[PDB]
């Protein structure tokens, strides 16, 4: 029983109006470099479609994730140790460039420069940034099958679609869409980690965001195949793998990541979660992948029970975070009110980026209709995305847990209606899905009105911790380059001594 | 020593033996630590962000969250913004920045060589100008690359040559500038206004250029546009989204309409295609395109069944008794068998004028639940002449007693009259189902007889019972034309609908009940969310009175929760702070503004090419011989009739009428309509093409005109530029056609009218692309400004994070130095003149009381001209031409003298100037000694804070005390407990501050209510600025009751005729098919604005896309992303495909502005570069958007005129064959099959 | 040529022994960020999968031969091992992994030099390196039929006689070499230029061969530092 912390987050799907623009903050901060431009930290997809990279979520294509064996133990779908040390020379599964798209650029100086009595108006043309080339047509970006953009056929390839007879959906009557804005998700049994042969990527212990390092990191490009969400971008510049760092410098102050505090729709939720460390492989080797999900909250801890507070204070959990666990939006979603779900929790990852399924327009029907047990509101059997399908997604294909969601959801709708309108308290939807007044009052706290202070409640990384604050926060950032910086050892060969330390000691003990 | 490290760690392991945890160093992270921290950060933008600066330079932004938080029970706005928003920082150093002033070099060739044989730059430039072949050299050069490094010095210089030029020569008014949405930007807005404004320039219009602008809105309440705050949409209970993508649209407030879905509220969207706003909904209703009022028809009808007459409520009842005009008495003409709805009745026609002696024509008349007739009070007389009886209280305005208005004359008419009634449900192309009644569709009526004052007798009967009849509603008098059942094919039932739309009438009847009995339930919590879906439609009028009568049947409209809900491209609020620093009216009185639609109409001469003529859209019980001409005819009649504006005015330089008035012994007023009568001098307007009667230079900023917001794209290239274009069908001329009755014919258009088009901006756009000098404008990030919206009540502002990089200048310093310029380069061609300038019957203001019962043509010889009544005034305003940059940098004195107000009301506003000058500090001397400065864009922006009544609690009760004269209601209240309040520019700096409540708007700033357009209304009982002062149901301006118009009745969507003249006539051997061309608001900018940010580019198809359903798709042997062309009459485009399935089988979208200047390759079809989604679009003006002189329908700039609809349009779609480039690269490819 | 004899053979092994020690040292100490294999595969993966473990198997054979062929003592096995097995075992087994190295040698030479992606981000290091080892793969199998003439093991006697002397620091180590063929003299100079060149080329990832991992627990995680 070794409890740690994590800042997780829930997106509500519902609410997201797949706008982008935590795609673009993003990549304005962190990826806006010549070799990460073509990789999207945070990109959003618009669903049905085979994503980015294409197809993605194909683990057969792309052998991503964990895979359980007869024995019960864990393996890399990659292969074992040797298995996956034998493809190193040429990664036979990694995916290549145009798996994302070639990225360009346009010759806009044309626009400027074009010399007196052109024959024609002048124009800029596209160029690959990786070529320099002239590009005689862009015929692929990052968000290409955006809005349904791309005959059904293509667009059903989508892998969500196993096991569904998706012939209905091509007609224009039963078309749905709908958005997956996504980041790294920032795994308890990560599949990267265990991917990757130099030992340079790792969760950090204290707030369990997992990153790459870029000193240790040797370009060996192995876990890129490991990540089954294919979160990981190889830099082909520096030659090493960059990925979402879940903007840890802000964290650590209790700050939200940039994707959250920037999200229009209002829709990201930053909360503490405590888990068993000491649960991850037996949570994780579940026999049925149905079985996941479930075994994922056994993982997590009650922040208000007395006996995790103490094992969590016996463990190094500072108190704020232990607070703000207390408080954690992500833990009502996940825990108390089951409507935050994960994304394939069948790669055996253990995600920590959830997801609320969304409603969707009633599907067309014979008549008008009639009024359900909602009245006028819609009943969770009458929505037109196919819960099947969100299953797939979310929950190992195990529509169960998806309905419960989305019948709460619309529970919530019945009871604010009866209350806003009639005036009259009608908790019959509420005791249908098996809340309570007070649960559905506090969904619509944070779902509806979702003030900041309720969406974010980021607690510090206390760096100043087992570190030594005072003679950082005095000489952190004079980077005049005292080649000191990463290493225990004091000497080095080029005679020099850090530039945030104090070396002369003291004498007064 | 990393590598001593090596030799040295591991702690515990965990989860038996899966992990370890490590004890080792993570310096590594300081990288990205460093790579977040950053200089500082600074608040610009209607969302503030956050700009943060590292090594000295704009890196990145992120939206501000320290908005003032709304009411608990609401969430908040924090944090807004959108995608397009967080990638401008892009834009800063990017390669298609605009760093210095740049001009063609043909022009600066011989500009140079000019200046050397002219010491004087004015006679340099007249010696351009003048020759013919160097004039053109130039003029051809356009969009034809030759920019050239130039210099401010240089470029000032020979724009203020060529200004002071053409103002000399031809006139003030031959000098324009085009600006748009001046909320994002008012002070960036405001400088090229300003110069323009001081110098006679014409200030062209852009609200109902884009066709933002809703006549309905005019029409029906007499305002250009007012609407809820998004926070609003959260009162609601029950919304329909209808034509109009919320989401991808209103980016920033979608969260409030998807959160209101979890306080019980059920939602609905009506979009032809799968639209990202269908996503949100509990329902999607998928009309097609273009046949909304239908739908909305059969929506009302059921209502009206249910709610109004089967089962009465008496919440509508008492709603629709005092605020509509239903209860008002429409007079009866007499016909074939039947009758036909005439003008309203007014006080006057009765004997005893109802007592009403001031302005009896002018007010209208209803029946008291006692049988006795009544002129109630607000109706538009008692506005002016008279005061305390403009409200809505319902009283008898003859004896000041509260009485009670009756709706229905039914159960005591004297007889049934038949009236007639205009059906155009039968008409319409071949892609759109109709249904075939009768031309004129005969109701039974109850009436009665009335004795008029002049002895004739003539039938009445209430706009009320005029409508049910109008919608369908069988009340008893056995009506064949009626409905037995919804079921029941009549006019406007759901079985009706159901055939026109194909949606089922199940679903309209449902909704139609649903919607109601909520707006029953809450009263009138039901909201309608409305766009561009429907307004960009020629009939927008037809989808927005659908859409409105809907609400007003449900007593929606004032209530908060409720109503109405336009959004679009935002809203100044703070406008009469704003309007006298834009327009100088605080110099001099008053400006040349223009309604763009009909200007560009005249001048890019797209009226030579109309093939849609005002006959196909009388009335069927109209005088088709007594509206005879081409549609620019009945512009040119409403000019001259003081209905619209005119640019330029007169055919004769306005600065030479003062003098020659001066030798014919009379003076320059009375002399201008005796020449007018005479022939003397004419209206510009009747011979656009003579030489001088069109415009000269224009100034285009903040706007890219030229390849976006410009309809008729070919059109406009080649009459207003002169260089090439891709025009495919032949003129009027070269066709037969009739020519136009009031101007002058000639088989050879004149081109190239545009001597200079100078373009501002910080990127090279398409408009720069065609232009001649571009200047190097400030990005939002690089200056200080301020921001007002729609959406919400805060205003914030602009600021400089760093200084316009390389040798950029803020739109504001741009204008002050040609100001500067042109005041001394003007030495010595025009000094203190004096100019003669007409302008039209303005709306709000005594004036617009002009013609009250009919129409008539002065130069028809029906009626005297008599300025401001019957032709529009004739000014008189002296200008100080060297005096221009004195008085540009200072606020005029006539803010003092003669005080300061709009909409209808006036104050004294001299304490806000004694604060000003303060402020601002004064003129050491000159011109303008002791006058408070305009230095700066901060001063420019404390004179509007500091003037404007939203902005300042002093200038706010002020402003509630002029209006309490003509409500007689004291309206004070609405701004006292805010008096002390005043805003300044450093504050709303620290944060956005929520302004204070105005008597220029409806809604209101309060901490209890959300701002709801029409609340002011319905509960200060304020009249709607039209004629009967209530929401006007019935149009009785002779141009309306004859254009089919008096009730809102379906208008199948026009045809364009610009398919079959040129289908199939330039085969490239790949199938052709003709499909409806519309072209919504896109997703990857906001109109062309960062349609060249790469960031967009990539998240969206790498450049300009078109969007085909998968079946016409695979007709037409198109693939995803295949390189097609677009084309018709108007021109052609270039693009490629986006197959899907969301978009149905008929229609086409190529999201709105996507430019010309990347990713096109060479047309098939016109050899040149291909075009753009206005290459194939025309202007094709509307009569009813011309009334003027009457109430509600009289002129403002942006509130009333001609719009820029498109959406009725019709292409030709097929793939390419040969994709040439053109540009001599060897890079070209060839697509198969 | 007696002295170009004691420069290259005698001097030029301790320049480029000691340039290569202190340069990936200093390298590893104060270039981490440019520590790394960089991979071209994604830009394009064409006859990646061959051609680079066809080159990477077969220079993994030489030098497990090489290794163990000259750093390993007479003495050890000098019966079951002579000189001349070692030789028979050098010209078949090395000369096999020679021909698999030059050819993946050769068709990741052709594609860094002509296609498209891996030309336009390549550096000229890369180049340089790739085109060294090509060359000093054919140089190595061309040694192969001149061996073939001294089947009794003479002349491997002689070049395993320098090698030894170099790596224990004997001076003299170049009489070794009196009367080998001059194609050894080739090989011996352009492999020890490897060796220079080494420290400032993609070469450094060799050290960071992962074998710690065969035997890592599967999940990591840093505490606080
Ligand atoms: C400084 C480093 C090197 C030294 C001292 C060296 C030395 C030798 C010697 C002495 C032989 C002939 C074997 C005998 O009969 O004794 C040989 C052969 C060969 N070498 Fe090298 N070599 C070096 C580096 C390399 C490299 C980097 C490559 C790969 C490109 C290579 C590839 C070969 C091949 C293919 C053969 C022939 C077959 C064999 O004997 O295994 N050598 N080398
Ligand atoms: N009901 C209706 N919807 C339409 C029509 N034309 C387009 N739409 C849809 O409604 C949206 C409105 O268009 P757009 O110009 O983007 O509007 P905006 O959101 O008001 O800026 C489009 O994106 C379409 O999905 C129409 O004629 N009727
Ligand atoms: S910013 Fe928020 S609403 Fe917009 S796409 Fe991203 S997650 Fe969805």
């Amino acid at each position: 029983m070794k409890i740690r912390s994590q800042v997780g987050m829930v997106l509500n799907l519902d609410k997201c109006i797949g706008c982008h623009t935590c795609s673009v903050t993003c990549k304005n901060v962190w990826t806006s470099r010549e070799g990460v431009e073509y990789a999207w930290f945070n990109n959003v997809e618009t669903k049905p479609g085979q994503g980015f990279p294409t197809d993605w979520e194909n683990q057969e294509k792309y052998k991503g994730g964990w895979i359980r064996k007869i024995n019960g133990k864990l393996q890399p779908r990659m292969g074992n140790r040797a298995m996956l040390l034998g493809k190193i020379f040429a990664n036979p599964h990694l995916p290549g460039i145009d798996d994302y798209y070639e990225p360009f650029d346009f010759d806009y100086q044309n626009l400027h420069t074009a010399p007196e009595g052109s024959k024609s108006q002048p124009i800029a043309r596209p160029r690959s940034l990786i070529t320099g080339e002239r590009m005689a047509k862009i015929e692929k970006g990052p968000n290409w099958e955006d809005d349904l953009g791309g005959e059904f056929d293509k667009l059903a390839k989508d892998k969500n679609f196993d096991n569904i007879q998706k012939a209905m959906y091509s007609q224009f009557e039963n078309t749905f869409m709908m958005y997956l804005p996504r980041l790294c998700e920032h795994c308890l049994n990560p599949a990267c980690v265990a991917t990757c042969p130099s030992g340079a990527i790792y969760k950090r212990e204290e707030d369990g965001i997992v990153l790459i390092d870029q000193d240790k990191c040797r370009g060996w490009r192995m876990c890129i195949t490991g990540c089954p969400y294919k979160k990981i971008y190889f830099n082909w510049k520096s030659g090493k793998s960059e990925k979402c760092i879940f903007c840890y410098p802000r964290i650590e102050a209790g700050q939200p990541t940039v994707c959250s505090e920037t999200c229009v729709g209002r829709i990201r939720y930053l909360g503490v979660l405590l888990y068993d460390a000491d649960a991850i492989e037996r949570a994780a080797s579940t026999e049925n992948e149905k079985d996941l999900y479930q075994r994922q909250l056994d993982v997590f801890l009650d922040p208000n029970d007395p006996k995790v507070i103490e094992q969590a204070i016996k463990d190094g959990i500072p108190l704020s975070v232990i607070e703000a666990a207390q408080q954690s939006p992500v833990y009502k979603m996940a825990m108390e009110w089951k409507l935050a779900l994960p994304l394939h929790p069948e790669y055996r990852t253990l995600p920590m980026v959830w997801y609320v399924p969304p409603l969707s327009p009633i599907q067309s029907a014979a008549d008008a209709g009639e009024l359900g047990s909602n009245g006028i509101l819609p009943d969770v059997e009458s929505l037109r995305i196919p819960v099947q399908y969100l299953a797939n997604l979310l929950t190992a294909g195990d529509t169960k847990p998806v309905l419960r969601a989305l019948k709460r959801m619309l529970a919530m709708r019945h009871y604010k209606r009866a209350e806003t309108v009639d005036g009259k308290v009608d908790t019959r939807a509420l005791e249908e899905v098996g809340l309570t007044e007070a649960q559905a009052q506090e969904m619509y706290r944070y779902l509806a009105i979702a003030n900041y202070e309720d969406r974010f409640v980021v607690p510090s990384s206390h760096r100043e911790l087992a570190r030594e604050a005072f003679p950082e926060k005095n000489g952190c950032g004079f980077t005049f380059g005292d080649g000191c910086h990463g290493s225990d050892t004091k000497f080095n060969l080029f005679n020099s001594r850090r530039i945030d330390a104090i070396d002369v000691t003291s004498k007064t003990e | 020593s990393k590598f001593l490290d090596r030799f040295r760690q591991k702690g515990e392991t965990f989860a038996d033996g899966h992990g370890q945890l490590l004890n080792t160093n993570r310096d590594w992270e300081d990288g990205y630590r460093q790579r977040w921290q950053h200089d500082k950060i600074v608040r610009s933008t209607s969302c503030s962000w956050k700009i943060y600066v590292k090594n000295g330079l704009v890196t990145w932004e992120t939206q501000q969250t320290d908005y003032p938080r709304t009411r608990p029970d609401l969430p908040n706005h924090e944090p807004r913004g959108c995608p397009r928003g967080a990638s401008y920082s892009w834009y800063l150093y990017s390669a298609n920045r605009l760093k210095y002033p740049m001009m063609r070099k043909r022009l600066m060739k011989m500009w140079r060589e000019a200046k050397a044989l002219h010491s004087d730059p004015v006679e340099a430039w007249a010696s351009i100008i003048e020759d013919a072949d160097k004039a053109k050299s130039f003029k051809q050069a356009r969009g034809r690359g030759g920019f050239v490094r130039s210099s401010w010095q240089e470029v000032n210089e020979l724009i203020a040559a060529s200004n002071v030029y053409t103002i000399k020569n031809y006139g003030p008014d031959r000098v324009a500038g085009f600006s748009p949405i001046p909320a994002m930007s008012m002070v960036s807005y405001a400088s090229g206004a300003r110069y323009l404004s001081l110098i006679g320039g014409t200030c062209l219009s852009f609200y109902d250029w884009y066709c933002d602008l809703p006549p309905a809105s005019p029409q029906t309440w007499g305002e250009q546009t007012d609407v809820p705050e998004s926070a609003d949409w959260y009162n609601s209970s029950y919304i329909i989204a209808w034509g109009s993508n919320v989401p991808q649209t209103r980016t920033p407030d979608a969260h409030f309409f998807t959160e209101v879905r979890y306080k019980g509220t059920k939602t609905v969207a009506v979009t032809p295609d799968y639209a990202e706003i269908a996503k949100l909904c509990d329902l999607w209703l998928a009309p097609k395109q273009g046949t909304d009022a239908a739908m909305a028809l059969a929506m009302g009808h059921v209502m009206l069944r249910e709610f109004h007459l089967d089962n009465p409520s008496q919440y509508f009842t008492d709603y629709v008794r005092r605020y509509t005009d239903m209860p008002m008495l429409v007079m009866l003409e007499e016909r074939d068998g039947y009758y036909a709805a005439g003008r309203m009745l007014r006080a006057a026609d009765l004997v005893d004028a109802l007592g009403q002696e001031n302005n009896p024509e002018w007010k209208t008349v209803a029946f008291n639940t006692n049988g006795e007739m009544v002129a109630p009070n607000g109706s538009i007389g008692f506005r002016w002449g008279e005061k305390g009886k403009w409200n809505l209280e319902q009283r008898d305005g003859k004896t000041g007693e509260e009485t009670e208005l009756q709706l229905s004359l039914l159960g005591s008419q004297d007889e049934i009259a038949e009236v007639g009634f205009p059906y155009f449900g039968g008409d319409g192309t071949e892609h759109f189902n109709k249904v075939e009644l009768e031309n004129v569709l005969l109701h039974k009526l109850p009436v009665k007889r009335l004795q008029l004052a002049d002895g004739s007798t003539a039938l009445v009967t209430t706009v009320y019972d005029l409508t049910l009849a109008n919608y369908g509603l069988e009340r008893g008098l056995n009506d064949v034309n009626c409905a037995t059942s919804y079921d029941d094919v009549k006019a406007y039932t759901p079985a009706w609908a159901e055939q026109i739309t194909g949606v089922s009438r199940s679903q309209i009847i449902r909704i139609a009940r649903e919607f109601a009995d909520n707006a029953d339930k809450t009263h009138g919590r039901s909201m309608i969310i409305v766009g561009a879906g429907l307004n960009h439609w020629y009939h927008l009028d037809m989808n927005y009175r659908g859409l409105i009568n809907m609400l007003i049947f449900c007593g929606c409209v004032g209530q908060s929760g409720g109503g109405w809900a336009h959004y679009v491209g935002e809203k100044l609020r703070p406008q009469t702070g704003w309007q006298p620093l834009a327009f100088a009216l605080d110099w001099q009185r008053p400006a040349r503004h223009m309604n763009s639609t009909s200007y560009f109409y005249n001048h890019s001469s797209q009226w030579r090419y109309e093939t849609v003529t005002a006959e196909e859209l009388l009335s069927p019980m109209a005088d088709k011989s007594r509206y005879t001409g081409h549609l620019i005819d009945f512009n040119v009649r409403a000019e001259r009739m003081g209905w619209l504006p005119s640019a330029p005015q007169l055919g004769t330089n306005p600065l030479t009428i003062a003098g020659e008035a001066e030798k014919a012994g009379m003076n320059p007023v009375d002399y201008t309509v005796k020449s007018l009568k005479e022939g003397s001098i004419r209206f510009a307007a009747e011979q656009p093409e003579n030489g001088k009667n069109h415009p000269r230079n224009l100034f285009i900023w903040r706007s890219n005109l030229l390849g976006s917001s410009g309809k008729g794209h070919e059109f406009m290239l080649k009459y207003l530029l002169g260089t090439e274009h891709g025009i495919q069908g032949k003129d009027l001329g070269q066709q037969g056609g009739v020519k136009p009755e009031e101007v002058d014919w000639q088989d050879n258009g004149l081109e190239g009218k545009l001597d200079l088009v100078v373009t501002l901006d910080f990127r090279l756009s398409s408009t720069c692309l065609y232009s001649d000098i571009i200047l190097p404008t400030a990005t939002w990030y690089e200056k200080d400004d301020m921001n007002t919206s729609d959406m919400h009540p805060f205003i914030h502002p602009l600021s400089a994070a760093v200084d316009p990089a390389w040798e950029a200048k803020s739109d504001w310093e741009i204008y002050k130095a040609i100001a500067k310029k042109f005041s001394e380069v003007c030495v010595g061609h025009l000094g203190k003149e004096t100019d003669i300038v007409t302008l039209p019957i303005q709306h709000d203001s005594a004036a617009e009381l002009a013609q009250p019962l009919d129409v008539k043509d002065w130069k028809k010889g029906e009626c005297d001209l008599i300025p401001g009544k019957t032709a529009p005034h004739i000014m008189v305003v002296e200008r100080d031409y060297p005096a221009t940059y004195e008085r540009f940098t200072s606020i005029g004195p006539l803010m003092e003298k003669i005080g300061n107000g709009g909409k209808g009301i006036a104050w004294n506003t001299q304490s806000e100037m004694d604060l000003l000058r303060k402020l601002n500090y004064t003129k050491a001397e000159g011109p303008a000694k002791g006058q408070p400065m305009l230095n700066t864009a901060i001063d420019a922006a404390e004179m509007i804070l500091t003037l404007a009544p939203e902005t300042n609690g002093q200038v706010a009760v002020k402003a509630w005390a002029a209006l309490s004269e003509f409500t007689g209601r004291d309206h004070t209240h609405l701004a006292l407990n805010k008096e002390d309040e005043k805003i300044r520019f450093r504050d709303i700096q620290a944060q956005p501050r929520k302004i204070i409540s105005s008597p220029t708007w409806s809604g209101l700033e309060d901490e209890h209510v959300s701002y709801n357009a029409g609340y002011t209304n319905v509960h200060e009982l304020i009249p709607w600025r039209t004629l009967s002062g209530r929401q006007q149901l019935y149009q009785d301006h002779q141009w309306m009751r004859d254009f089919g118009e008096s009730l809102l009745v379906y208008r199948p969507p026009i045809d364009t005729r610009s398919v079959k003249e040129v289908i199939g006539q330039k085969s490239n051997g790949n199938q052709e098919k003709a499909l409806n061309f519309l072209t919504p608001h896109q997703k990857w900018g906001i109109h062309s604005t960062y349609s060249d940010n790469l960031l967009m580019l990539t998240l969206g198809r790498g450049g300009p896309v078109v969007w085909l359903s998968e079946a016409d798709a695979k007709d037409l042997g198109i693939a995803d992303n295949d390189w097609i062309e677009v084309f018709n009459s108007n021109g052609a485009l270039t693009a490629r495909a986006v197959v899907s399935q969301r978009v149905p089988a008929g229609m086409t979208m190529m999201y709105h502005a996507q430019e010309r200047i990347v990713n096109l390759p060479g047309s098939e079809i016109t050899q040149q570069r291909g075009g753009i989604h206005n290459s194939v679009t025309r202007i094709t003006p509307k009569p009813t958007h011309m009334i003027g002189g009457y109430a509600h329908l009289a002129y403002g700039f942006n509130y009333y005129g001609t719009v820029g609809s498109n959406r009725d349009e019709f292409v030709v779609v097929r793939k390419m064959k040969n994709i040439d480039w053109l540009d001599g690269e060897g890079n070209d490819q060839v697509q198969e099959s | 040529m007696q002295f170009l004899n004691m420069f290259f053979f005698d001097i030029y092994p301790y320049i480029a022994g000691a340039v290569f020690l202190i340069g990936s040292w200093l390298r590893y100490d104060y270039g981490q960020y440019t520590w790394r294999a960089a991979s071209s595969q994604m830009l394009d993966r064409k006859g990646m999968n061959l051609a680079s473990n066809l080159f990477h198997i077969g220079i993994l054979g030489i030098f497990v031969g090489h290794f163990f062929g000259m750093l390993t003592p007479h003495w050890m096995y000098e019966a079951w091992l002579p000189i001349e097995v070692k030789q028979k075992m050098a010209m078949f087994a090395g000369g096999a992994s020679g021909v698999l190295c030059l050819i993946g040698g050769v068709l990741l030479l052709k594609r860094r030099l002509f296609s498209p992606r891996v030309r336009a981000t390549t550096t000229g290091a890369d180049i340089l390196i790739l085109s060294l080892l090509v060359i000093q793969c054919a140089l190595g199998l061309l040694t192969i039929p001149f061996s073939a003439q001294h089947m009794d093991g003479s002349e491997m006697m002689k070049l395993v006689g320098w090698a030894q002397s170099v790596v224990t620091f004997h001076g003299g180590a170049s009489q070794h070499l009196d009367g080998v063929a001059f194609i050894f003299r080739l090989h011996l100079v352009l492999g020890m230029t490897l060796f220079l060149l080494f420290p400032f080329s993609r070469l450094i990832h060799i050290w960071s061969v992962p074998v710690e991992y065969l035997t890592r627990k599967y999940q990591l995680v840093r505490a606080r530092h």
